[PDB]
C-alpha cells in the first residue's frame, strides 16, 4: 500500500468536506458546518494494482477560517481545486486558489471539480470553464449530491501517481460475515434503540432511492 | 507540554516549535490535530511577528521557517506601515540576506525549494510595500548579484516571475487602483534593464534550470510587455529553434509562443507578417525532427502517458488552435506556405483523435471557428477539403447524447458545417458506418447509439429529396439490423435508435402522411413493451414528433376518416393502459399540443372535454364518494388516483394554457373543496400523531394534492388571457381556499407553494385585485417572516418564495404596503435588510431589488409625508445595512446590487430630492443641508467601524464616493478600493482621486 | 471473495444506520443489495456494494432473529438491527434501514429476506 498527500482547496460551501465525507463513511451531509484550518482523513481505494491511501487533508475556504493556509499545501502529491456551478464568484477564485497552490506545489497532478451539477439552475456554463486548459489541470463534473463522476477526480490522480493509464478501481474482497446469537441482556436495550429508529423518517423521501 | 509555545510570557524553545510542526505535517489521528490547533493559535497570535527572527535563524527544520515567513506575510500585508523605517529595513536585509546564503548552499538550493519559493513571495510582499519609493535601487542591485552566481541568477527569475503576477495579473482584486498603476508603471520604467538580463541569460545559455526559471519569467512578461522586445530582438528565434529542440525548455517555450501569438500587434507591416509565419515554420520544424512526424499517433502516444507528453500535448493543441485562430490567413495566400498550413491541421486532426474530453473540445472550439469561415468566406474551402474530410470521421466517431447540451451543440453545429461543405463525403461515411454495424464489425451498443445521434444531428442541412432518399436509406438498414439482432436487450436498444433518427428528421414526416401514421402507431405498440426504456422512449418520442408535426394531427388529410388527433383520444385508454403515471401525463401533454392547434373554439373545446373524458369521469365518481363519505381519502390508493388526476390536469394545461379554462371550468369549485378537506385531514393528522405526521406516507399524499392544485392554478393563470375571468371566477375562491389555512397551519404544515402560486397571481392580476394582495399580505406576511428570521436555513423554499412575493407586491400593488400598520411597515424594512445579510444568490438578489425598487416607489410619491416619514425613519437604516454587506467580506456575491442600491441613496441627497432634514432638530445647526449631515453621519459611522482608518482616508473615500454617484463603474471603483484599504493599515488617502 | 456464492435476489436499494447521538439516518450506501447463499456452507449473507467504488456499505448473515420494521416516513423500507456487520472491518451493531425504488421492491426484499432466514436455519 502507499499513500500520498492530496490537498483539496477551493471556496467556503463548494462541497469539499460534503464529497469527502461521502467518499469516508457513504453519508451526505446536508448541513454546512465550516472547516477550521484542515480536516485530515485516511482514504483508500483498491485497485488492479493494489490499495492505494490518499492522506487527504481538506482545507477552509472561508478567509476567517483558514489557518495556516498555504501551509497545508507543503509536500503535497496531489490536489483538488473545487468550486460550485451555482455560484459564479467560486469560479472566479479558482485562479486564486490554483496561484496559491502551485507556488507550493510546483509539479503535481491537480484535478478542477465543478460540485453541485445536480442543481437544475446551473450559473457556471460549460462554455466558460477553459481555466484548466493551460494550466494542464483535469476537469470534472461532479455531483457529492447524486455521485455524478464521484470516484472520477480520485482514479485520475491514483493513474498520474501510480504511472499506470490502465489501473482500474475494483471491488475490495468480501470476508465471509460472522454468525452470532443475540446477547439477552440487551434484548431491552435493542427494542427501544430499534424504537426511536422507526419513529425517525428516513431522510429525503422523495429521491429515486 | 506542545502547549508550551502559545505561553509568550516565556521565550519560544525553538525545538518545541520543530516538534509541533513535525507532529502535524508526519503525525497521525489525535496527535496531529493538537499539533495543527496549537500551530493556528501560535501564527494567528499578533505579536507571533517579533518571534520570526528567532525561528529564521535558529529552527533547524523548514516547515517551521515556512510558518514563520505565513506570519511575517501577514504583517507586511496588514500592519507593515505602523513599523519604523529602521525596522522594516531591518526585516528587509534578513529577508534578502536569508534568500542569498541559501542560494550560495548548493545543498539547499537543491533541497529546500519550497523555503526558498516561500522567501521570494515574502520578499514580494515587501516590495509591494517599499518598492520602488522607499527602495529605488532594488532592480539594479537584484541585476548585479545575478552575475556573482548561478544559483542566485536562477532565483532572481522567481522573484521577477512573482513580482510580474503580483503587479499584472493578481493585482485587480488585491490593490487600489491607484497603487496597481504606480507599481504597473514602476515595473515598465525599469523592464529595459530587466529585459537585458532575461536576453543574456536566453543567450548565453548553459544551466538547464536557469533557462527554465528565465523562461518561466518571459511568460509573465508576455502578458503586458510591448512586441518590439519579441519582434525586434533575436527572442522569436532562440523560442522556436533552440528552445523547443531541449525538452526540459520545450513545455515553457511553447506557452511562451502561445502568448506570444496573442501580442498586441501592428496590422500593415510586412516584415511583422513575415516573422509571425517564421517563428510558426521554426516551431512545426522541431517537432517534425525532434519530438515526432505529422503522421504520428497521437491516441496512443497519449493514451501510453509516458513522461509529461500528456501536459506537451495538450500545450501543442492549445499553441495551434492559438496561432491559426489568429494567423491562418497569413498562411493561405502562399503557396510555398500551403504544406505548413496543411501539417498544422494534421497535427490538429491528430490532437483530435486522443481520449480527453477537454482536450477534444479545445481543439473542437478550433474547428467550428474554421469550418464557420470556410462557410462564408470564399474561395477558402478547397484548401482543407481533405482536413474536413477526416474531420467528418473525427466528429461522427465522437458524436455524444444530446442530453451533454454544450458539447451536443457545438458538435452538431461543426458537423452541419461539414455536411453543408461536403453533403455526398457526410452521407459516404455514415451509410459506410452503418454498413459496419450490420456486418458485425463495428457492432456494439455505444457505436449505433453514437453514430443515430451523429445521423440525427444534420437534420435540416441536406435538400429535401438528397435528405428523403438518405432518410429513407437510414431507416431501411436500421430495421435490418434490429431483425438481424438476437434476444430484447439488442432489439430494444435499435429500436430506441429507430425513433431516435425518426423524431430528428421532422420535414419527411410533414411531407408523406402515410408514413407518419405508421410512426405513430408503431409507438403506440411500443407504449406496451416493459422492456426498461422503451415505453420512455416511446412516450419521449411521440411528445418530439408532435412538438414539431402537431399541424398534420388536426387536418383531415387526404384518404382519412377524421383528424388524426380524434383517432388517438377514441383509443386513449387501451393506447395508454401499460404506462406508468408519468407516460400517461407525457402522453396526453402531447394530446394538448394538438388540440391547441384547432383555432375553432367549439371543436378545439369539444377535442379538449374528450381527451380529459377519462381522468374527469373518475374524477366525478372521487367527488361523488369523497364528499358522500368522507373517510374514503384516508385510503392510499383513492390519494394517489386523485393526485395522478390533478398531475393529467397540470400535464394538459401546460401545453395549452388560455385553451385550457373550460376544462380548469368544469373541476375549479370541487377542486378547492378538495383542498379544504385534504386540509383539514392534514391538520387533524398532525394533533392525532405529532409533526411526525408530515413524514408520513399518507400525509405527504395528501401534501402532494394540494401542491399539484397549487400547480395546475399557477400554470392556468400564468398563460391566462382573459384576466378578467381570472379576477371574477378564480381568485376570489382561490384566497378563500387557501390563504386562511396556510396562516393557521403549524408552520411545518405550510406549504411554499401557496406563496409561489400567490406570486403568479399577483404578477398577472395584481393591479385589478388592490384588496386581494392585501389580504395576501395579512394572510401570509409576519407568520412567513417568523419561520425564516431565527437563522439562514430554515425553510429554505419558504425564505426563496417569500422574496419572490414582497418583489412582485412591491412592484404591481405598492399601495398594499402603504395600508400597513407603522410596526407591520417596520418589519417590511426589517425582512428587506434580512434578506440583503442572507449568502443564498436567490434571497439576497430580491433583497436589494426590493430595497432598489421601494426607493424608486418612494420617490415616484413626491413631496408628501408618507415619503419624508419614510426617510426619517430609514434613509439612515439602508444606508448603513448596505455598507454593512458591503463591507463585511461575506456578500461579496451582491456587490453590483449593492453598489446601485448605495449608488441611489447618496445621489438622492447629492440632487436634494429628499424634501425634510434627516437630522431630528437641535443635533446640527438647523439651516444644514442634508448633504453635509450625511457626509457627517457616514465619516463618524465608518470611524466607529474601522478605526485604523485616518480621517483624512474616510474624508477622501466620501469626497470620491459622492462625486461618483452618477457613474456606477468609477462608483464600483470607489468601493473596491476602500475594501482594499479596510484590510490593512496606511492606505493612502490620493488613492481616491484615480 | 464472493466466487463460492450463489446470487439469490439482486436489487438496488439504498442503506442507512442510526446514529443514536445525533437521533438522524446517516446514509451508508447506493448500490446493488446482493442475498449470496454459500456453496460449501449453505449460509446466505447480505452482500451491498456502493455505486462506482464498490466499495462494501453491508456484509451480514441474514439472521434468523432479525425482524423487518415498517419506518414511519416510508412505505418503501425496512429496518432492523444488525449485531454483526463487516463492511467497516471489526464486527459491530448497527441500527440499519434499508429503502427501494418501490413498496413492490420493499416486499419482494422481505420474501426474499424470509427465504433466506429459512435457509439459514438448516
Ligand atoms: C419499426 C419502427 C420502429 C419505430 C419507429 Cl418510430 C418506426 C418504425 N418504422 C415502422 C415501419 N416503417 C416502414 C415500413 C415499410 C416501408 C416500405 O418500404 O413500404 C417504409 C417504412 N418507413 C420508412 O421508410 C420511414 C419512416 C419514417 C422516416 Br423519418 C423515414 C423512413 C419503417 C420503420
Ligand atoms: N445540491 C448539492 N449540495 C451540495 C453538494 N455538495 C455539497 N452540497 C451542500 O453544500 C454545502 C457544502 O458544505 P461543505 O462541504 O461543508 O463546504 P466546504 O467546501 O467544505 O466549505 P469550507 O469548509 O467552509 O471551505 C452543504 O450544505 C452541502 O450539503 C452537491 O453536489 N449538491
Ligand atoms: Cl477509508
Ligand atoms: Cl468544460
Ligand atoms: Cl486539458
Ligand atoms: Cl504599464
Ligand atoms: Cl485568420
Ligand atoms: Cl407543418
Ligand atoms: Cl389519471
Ligand atoms: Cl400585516
Ligand atoms: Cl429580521
Ligand atoms: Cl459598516
Ligand atoms: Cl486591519
Ligand atoms: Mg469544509
Amino acid at each position: 500500500q502507499v499513500q500520498f498527500k492530496l490537498v483539496l482547496v477551493g471556496d467556503g460551501g463548494t462541497g469539499k468536506t460534503t464529497f469527502v465525507k461521502r467518499h469516508l463513511t457513504g453519508e451526505f451531509e446536508k448541513k454546512y458546518v465550516a472547516t477550521l484550518g484542515v480536516e485530515v482523513h485516511p482514504l483508500v481505494f483498491h485497485t488492479n494494482r493494489g490499495p492505494i491511501k490518499f492522506n487527504v487533508w481538506d482545507t477552509a475556504g472561508l478567509e476567517k477560517f483558514g489557518g495556516l493556509r498555504d501551509g497545508y499545501y507543503i509536500q503535497a502529491q496531489c490536489a483538488i481545486i473545487m468550486f460550485d456551478v451555482t455560484s459564479r464568484v467560486t469560479y472566479k477564485n479558482v485562479p486564486n486558489w490554483h496561484r496559491d497552490l502551485v507556488r507550493v506545489c510546483e509539479n503535481i497532478p491537480i484535478v478542477l471539480c465543478g460540485n453541485k451539477v445536480d442543481i437544475k439552475d446551473r450559473k457556471v456554463k460549460a462554455k466558460s470553464i477553459v481555466f484548466h486548459r493551460k494550466k494542464n489541470l483535469q476537469y470534472y463534473d461532479i455531483s457529492a449530491k447524486s455521485n455524478y463522476n464521484f470516484e472520477k477526480p480520485f482514479l485520475w490522480l491514483a493513474r498520474k501517481l501510480i504511472g499506470d493509464p490502465n489501473l482500474e478501481f475494483v471491488a475490495m474482497p468480501a470476508a465471509a460475515p460472522p454468525e452470532v446469537v443475540m446477547d439477552p441482556a440487551l434484548a431491552a436495550q435493542y427494542e427501544h434503540d430499534l424504537e426511536v429508529a422507526q419513529t425517525t423518517a428516513l431522510p429525503d423521501e422523495d429521491d429515486d432511492l | 507540554s506542545m502547549e508550551g509555545i502559545l505561553d509568550f510570557s516565556n521565550d519560544l524553545d525553538i525545538a518545541l516549535l520543530d516538534q509541533v510542526v513535525s507532529t502535524f505535517y508526519q503525525g497521525e489521528g489525535v496527535q496531529q490535530k493538537q499539533a495543527q490547533e496549537i500551530l493556528t493559535k501560535f501564527q494567528d497570535n499578533p505579536d507571533a511577528w517579533e518571534k520570526v527572527d528567532q525561528i529564521l535563524q535558529f529552527s533547524t527544520n523548514p516547515q517551521s521557517k515556512f510558518i514563520a515567513l505565513s506570519i511575517l506575510d501577514k504583517l507586511i500585508t496588514r500592519k507593515w506601515k505602523l513599523l519604523p523605517n529602521d525596522h522594516r529595513i531591518g526585516i528587509r536585509n534578513f529577508v534578502v540576506g536569508m534568500i542569498i546564503s541559501m542560494c550560495q548552499d548548493d545543498e539547499v538550493f537543491k533541497t529546500q525549494k519550497n523555503l526558498i519559493n516561500k522567501s521570494d513571495l515574502t520578499l514580494v510582499q515587501i516590495l509591494k510595500q517599499e518598492w520602488p519609493q522607499n527602495w529605488p535601487e532594488f532592480i539594479p542591485e537584484l541585476i548585479g548579484s545575478s552575475s556573482s552566481s548561478v544559483n542566485v541568477c536562477e532565483n532572481n527569475m522567481i522573484v521577477l516571475k512573482l513580482l510580474s503576477e503580483e503587479v499584472f495579473d493578481f493585482s485587480a482584486e488585491q490593490m487600489t487602483q491607484a497603487k496597481a498603476l504606480h507599481l504597473k508603471n514602476s515595473m515598465s520604467k525599469e523592464f529595459e534593464q530587466i529585459f537585458k538580463l532575461c536576453f543574456q541569460v536566453l543567450e548565453q545559455g548553459s544551466s538547464s534550470s536557469l533557462i527554465v526559471a528565465t523562461l518561466e519569467s518571459l511568460l509573465r512578461y508576455l502578458h503586458w510587455i510591448p512586441y518590439r522586445y519579441i519582434y525586434e530582438t533575436n527572442i522569436l528565434e532562440l523560442l522556436s529553434t533552440k528552445f523547443m529542440t531541449s525538452p526540459d525548455t520545450r513545455a515553457i517555450t511553447l506557452k511562451c509562443l502561445t502568448e506570444v501569438s496573442n501580442l498586441k500587434i501592428p496590422q500593415d507591416n510586412d516584415l511583422i507578417k513575415r516573422q509571425t509565419v517564421l517563428f510558426f515554420q521554426n516551431t512545426l520544424q522541431q517537432i517534425a525532427t525532434s519530438v515526432m512526424p505529422v503522421t504520428a499517433d497521437l491516441k496512443a502516444t497519449y493514451a501510453n502517458a509516458n513522461g509529461n507528453d500528456q501536459s506537451f500535448l495538450q500545450d501543442l493543441a492549445m499553441f495551434l488552435t492559438t496561432y491559426l485562430a489568429r494567423n491562418r490567413a497569413l498562411l493561405e495566400s502562399d503557396e510555398s506556405l500551403r504544406e505548413l498550413l496543411l501539417n498544422a491541421h494534421q497535427y490538429l486532426i491528430q490532437l483530435s483523435k486522443i481520449e480527453e474530453r477537454e482536450l477534444f473540445k479545445t481543439t473542437l472550439d478550433y474547428w467550428h471557428n474554421l469550418v464557420a469561415d470556410l462557410f462564408y468566406e470564399p474561395l477558402k474551402k478547397h484548401i482543407y477539403e481533405e482536413i474536413c474530410s477526416q474531420l467528418r470521421l473525427v466528429i461522427i466517431e465522437n458524436m455524444v447524447r444530446p442530453e451533454e447540451i454544450q458539447l451536443y451543440k457545438s458538435e452538431r453545429e461543426v458537423l452541419v458545417y461539414l455536411t453543408h461543405l461536403n453533403v455526398i463525403d457526410t452521407e459516404e461515411i455514415m451509410i459506410s458506418k452503418l454498413a459496419r454495424q450490420i456486418d458485425g464489425s463495428e457492432w456494439s451498443w455505444h457505436n449505433i447509439n453514437t453514430l443515430s445521434w451523429a445521423i440525427g444531428s444534420i437534420s435540416g442541412t441536406m435538400s429535401e429529396d438528397t435528405e428523403k432518399r438518405f432518410v429513407v436509406t437510414v431507416i431501411k438498414d436500421l430495421l435490418g439490423l434490429c431483425e438481424q439482432k438476437r434476444g430484447k436487450d439488442n432489439k430494444a436498444v435499435v429500436a430506441r435508435d429507430i425513433m431516435y433518427v425518426v423524431g430528428e428528421y421532422p420535414r419527411f414526416l410533414k411531407a408523406h402522411w402515410n408514413f407518419l401514421r405508421t410512426v405513430i402507431l408503431k409507438l403506440f405498440e411500443f407504449m406496451h413493451e416493459t422492456h426498461e426504456g422503451v415505453q420512455d422512449m416511446a412516450c419521449d418520442t411521440f411528445i418530439k414528433i408532435v412538438q414539431k408535426c402537431k399541424y398534420h394531427f388536426v387536418i383531415q388529410q387526404p384518404r382519412e376518416s377524421e383528424p388524426f388527433i380524434q383517432t388517438i383520444i377514441r383509443d386513449i385508454q387501451k393506447t395508454t393502459a401499460d404506462l406508468q403515471p408519468q407516460q400517461v401525463h407525457t402522453f396526453y401533454k402531447a394530446c394538448g399540443i394538438i388540440i391547441s392547434e384547432e383555432r375553432s373554439v367549439a371543436e378545439r373545446n369539444r377535442l379538449l372535454s374528450d381527451l380529459m373524458q377519462l381522468p374527469n369521469m373518475a374524477w366525478d365518481t372521487i367527488v361523488e364518494q369523497s364528499t358522500a363519505n368522507p373517510t374514503l381519502l384516508l385510503d392510499s390508493e383513492t390519494v394517489k388516483i386523485i393526485a395522478n388526476i390533478i398531475k393529467t390536469n397540470v400535464a394538459v394545461c401546460t401545453s395549452m394554457g388560455a385553451d385550457f379554462y373550460p376544462q380548469l371550468g368544469h373541476i375549479y369549485y370541487n377542486m378547492l373543496q378538495l383542498y379544504r378537506a385534504v386540509s383539514s385531514m392534514i391538520s387533524t393528522q398532525v394533533a392525532a400523531e405529532g409533526l411526525i405526521a408530515t413524514k408520513t406516507p399518507k400525509v405527504r399524499g395528501l401534501r402532494t394534492i394540494k401542491k399539484e392544485i397549487l400547480k395546475l392554478v399557477e400554470t392556468y393563470i400564468s398563460k391566462a388571457r382573459n384576466l378578467d375571468d381570472v379576477v371574477k371566477v378564480l381568485v376570489e375562491p382561490l384566497l378563500n381556499a387557501v390563504l386562511e389555512d396556510y396562516m393557521n397551519n403549524v408552520p411545518d404544515a405550510r406549504d411554499a407553494e401557496v406563496l409561489n402560486c400567490m406570486t403568479t397571481v399577483v404578477e398577472k392580476v395584481g393591479h385589478m385585485i388592490p384588496q386581494g394582495v392585501i389580504l395576501i399580505l395579512q394572510s401570509v406576511f409576519e407568520c412567513t417572516l417568523d419561520m425564516i428570521n431565527k437563522d439562514f436555513t430554515e425553510y429554505p423554499e419558504h425564505r426563496v418564495e417569500f422574496y419572490k412575493l414582497l418583489k412582485v407586491i412591491n412592484e404591481k400593488s405598492f399601495a398594499a404596503f402603504l395600508e400597513l400598520p407603522p410596526a407591520a411597515f417596520k418589519l417590511f424594512v426589517d425582512a428587506i435588510c434580512w434578506a440583503f445579510k442572507h449568502n443564498n444568490r436567490d434571497v439576497e438578489v430580491n433583497g436589494l431589488q426590493i430595497a432598489l425598487d421601494l426607493v424608486k416607489n418612494i420617490e415616484r410619491m413626491g413631496n408628501v409625508p408618507f415619503a419624508n416619514e419614510f426617510h426619517k425613519n430609514y434613509f439612515f437604516i439602508f444606508v448603513s445595512e448596505t455598507f454593512f454587506v458591503l463591507t463585511d467580506s461575506d456578500h461579496k456575491s451582491g456587490f453590483s446590487k449593492q453598489a446601485l442600491l448605495l449608488m441611489k441613496l447618496i445621489s438622492l441627497v447629492y440632487d436634494n430630492k429628499i424634501s425634510v432634514p434627516l437630522y431630528q432638530e437641535a443635533e446640527v445647526p438647523q439651516g444644514t443641508s442634508n448633504q453635509v449631515y450625511l457626509s457627517q453621519y457616514l465619516a463618524n459611522m465608518l470611524s466607529n467601524a474601522f478605526p485604523h482608518l485616518t480621517s483624512e482616508q474616510i474624508a477622501s473615500f466620501l469626497s470620491a464616493l459622492t462625486k461618483q454617484c452618477k457613474d456606477l463603474v468609477v462608483f464600483k471603483g470607489t468601493l473596491r478600493d476602500f475594501l482594499v484599504q479596510i484590510k490593512e493599515v496606511g492606505g493612502d488617502p490620493t488613492d481616491y482621486l484615480f | 471473495m464472493e466466487e463460492d456464492e450463489e446470487v439469490l435476489y439482486k436489487v438496488r436499494a439504498k442503506l442507512f444506520r442510526f446514529d443514536a447521538d445525533a437521533k438522524e439516518w446517516k446514509e451508508r450506501g447506493t448500490g446493488d443489495c446482493k442475498f449470496l447463499k454459500n456453496k460449501k456452507t449453505n449460509k446466505v449473507r447480505i452482500l451491498m456494494r456502493r455505486d462506482k467504488t464498490l466499495k462494501i456499505c453491508a456484509n451480514h448473515i441474514i439472521a434468523p432473529e432479525y425482524t423487518l420494521k415498517p419506518n414511519v416516513g416510508s412505505d418503501r423500507s425496512w429496518v432492523y438491527a444488525c449485531t454483526a456487520d463487516i463492511a467497516e472491518g471489526e464486527a459491530e451493531a448497527f441500527t440499519f434501514a434499508i429503502r427501494f425504488g418501490s413498496k413492490e421492491n420493499a416486499d419482494k426484499f422481505k420474501e426474499e429476506f424470509e427465504k433466506a432466514q429459512e435457509i439459514n436455519k438448516k
